[PDB]
RNA sequence: AGCCAGGAUGUUGGCUUAGAAGCAGCCAUCAUUUAAAGAAAGCGUAAUAGCUCACUGGUCGAGUCGGCCUGCGCGGAAGA
């Protein structure tokens, strides 16, 4: 399990690399094999992206660690969040491709220069 | 949708390849001698995975790997059979370039991150059947 | 299965079992078995015991036995009348008072040995409880 | 740091002894040094779950007896023979 | 149906029930496991 | 607790075996992508495949787990 230690550290990293992020991505990650998991994690690293599937009242108190606030209510659901730490974009072009690949899932809601992008919209990034 | 670990140019015995993956629909000898055509190459005497990929039509696509971590572990080491009593006896060495040619193999074909994490995982694989890294 | 090599005496009387134990604490091992009830036990009861305990660890850690049966029991046999003396010596045991410690052990781990003292008191007529060796 | 709160002992024997033990309260002493002894009463629960910690035996602790502090260590101390009870305590002032 | 006077859990699946001050066994998996009290 | 989802690569770890592939048996039990995934807790195979579990994300919404000490009860409990 998880300790509030455990927890609280944790909420530290997510936050921490929240804000050393240019652009972000939440999705739904239900209903998809670890291999193709490992698959996007492969097209991840080599995409500078940072994966994460990370506890909802977790990010809450990650995202009030600005300026992703406008994300809150993408986290109802289960969250699986790319964080591109090296360039924008590259999450987003990404992920679309993924989920019309696999068909699973749904790639949800975005956030860039400190507002929320909505599903189809989501092709600005 | 099936596995199995074929010997170098080997194919078309009974109990290890035909009934296995024959009574999945699939012709037998075209995967033996294609099988065979493609891991000519394969050192003689090395086991090497063969991932095949059957269809609703029987005609099948398969992709050969590189050779298990345990197999270029044997030669690798100059060894046969590797230890009945892993890391409590110990029957043979490998310094970390083998362990890197191994894990540029398996480099094709791993998951890791870095040549690192490959030679990680062939060091794991190294721990597994007894054999020492020097 | 345990016996005096050698005594002063053949026989015995009988003797109460009256007030408690000496030696409540566990002093060698990290762990022990102490009885809470008052009973007699015979050899057989404490090498059946023992039996069953040195099973249970599949022989490792180690076994203190506290306990010995010094003292002689009698029977006259079957269709005997009363008198012509006192019965032949038939077995032996152990006075025990409650909060004697019959067995101790360590080296090994704790739930484990909680185990093997249950196994080895269902050999045991007496009432019987785990304990642990305390600082002082 | 442990604390203990105690109160002084009216009466003495092993009648009253077994009177304080009934209440689910303990007889324990407090010796050593210059002083004259003092005989005290604790509540058994409280010190069964504080000796319940190894360092209880190794420590200068303090017992509160009528508003008044004294700072001792755990002398030796007698236990019911097959119960999870304490029937007594030594304390010798620290 | 064993029937004794020491009645237990002899897997995971085994579930305890007292039906009508009976104390019995029941199983899911192993209908050897099917135990009352007596 | 329930219910949705995943329970991954090296790899069928080596030994052994006509076969052992997490699951006859012997020994190690590492490393990777990890939210998590035991060189596997059980059913399964000629050996696989196939089925849950450990573990984790989701929904849910406030108490829940199991020992200790005692009070009174239940079973154990059949005869002319
Ligand atoms: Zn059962």
């Amino acid at each position: 399990a998880l300790n509030l230690q455990d927890k609280q550290a944790i909420v530290a990293e997510v936050s921490e690399v929240a804000k050393g992020a240019l652009s972000a991505v939440v999705a739904d990650s239900r209903g998809v094999t670890v291999d193709k998991m490992t698959e996007l994690r492969k097209a991840g690293r080599e995409a500078g992206v940072y994966m994460r599937v990370v506890r909802n009242t977790l990010l809450r108190r990650a995202v009030e660690g600005t300026p992703f606030e406008c994300l809150k209510d993408a986290f109802v659901g289960p969250t699986l969040i790319a964080y591109s730490m090296e360039h924008p974009g590259a999450a987003a072009r990404l992920f679309k491709e993924f989920a019309k690949a696999n068909a699973k899932f749904e790639v949800k809601a975005a956030a860039f220069e400190g507002e929320l992008i909505p599903a189809s919209q989501i092709d600005r990034l | 949708y099936v596995k199995l670990q074929v010997a170098a140019g080997m194919a078309n015995p009974s109990p290890p390849v035909g009934p296995a993956l024959g009574q999945q629909g699939v012709n037998i000898m075209e995967f033996c001698k294609a099988f065979n055509a493609k891991t000519d190459s394969i050192e003689k005497g090395l086991p090497i995975p063969v991932v095949i990929t059957v269809y609703a039509d029987r005609s099948f696509t398969f992709v050969t790997k590189t050779p298990p971590a345990a197999v270029l572990l044997k030669k690798a080491a100059g060894i046969k059979s590797g230890s009945g009593k892993p890391n409590k006896d110990k029957v043979g060495k490998i310094s970390r370039a083998q362990l890197q040619e191994i894990a540029q193999t398996k480099a094709a074909d791993m998951t890791g991150a870095d040549i690192e994490a490959m030679t990680r995982s062939i060091e794991g694989t190294a721990r597994s059947m007894g054999l020492v890294v020097e | 299965m345990l016996q005096p090599k050698r005594t002063k005496f053949r026989k015995m009387h009988k003797g109460r079992n009256r007030g408690l134990a000496q030696g409540t604490d566990v002093s060698f091992g990290s762990f022990g078995l102490k009885a809470v009830g008052r009973g007699r036990l015979t050899a057989r009861q404490i090498e059946a015991a023992r039996r069953a305990m040195t099973r249970a660890v599949k022989r490792q850690g180690k076994i203190w036995i506290r306990v010995f049966p010094d003292k002689p029991i009698t029977e006259k046999p079957l269709a005997v009348r009363m008198g012509k003396g006192k019965g032949n010596v038939e077995y032996w045991v152990a006075l025990i008072q409650p909060g004697k410690v019959l067995y101790e052990m360590d080296g090994v781990p704790e739930e484990l040995a909680r185990e093997a003292f249950k196994l080895a008191a269902a050999k045991l007529p007496i009432k019987t409880t785990f304990v642990t060796k305390t600082v002082m | 740091m442990f604390t203990i709160n105690a109160e002084v002992r009216k009466e003495q024997g092993k009648g009253a002894s077994r009177r304080l033990r009934a209440a689910n309260k303990f007889p324990a002493i407090i010796y050593g040094g210059k002083e004259a002894p003092l005989a005290i009463e604790l509540d058994h629960d409280k010190v069964m779950n504080m000796q319940a910690k190894a360092e209880f035996y190794s420590e200068v602790l303090t017992i509160v007896v009528d508003g008044k502090e004294i700072k001792v260590k755990a002398q030796d101390v007698q236990r019911h023979p097959y119960k999870p009870k304490l029937q007594h305590i030594d304390f010798v002032r620290a | 149906m064993k029937v004794r006077a020491s009645v237990k859990k002899l897997c995971r699946n085994c579930k305890i029930v007292k039906r009508d001050g009976v104390i019995r066994v029941i199983c899911s998996a192993e209908p050897k496991h099917k135990q009352r009290q007596g």
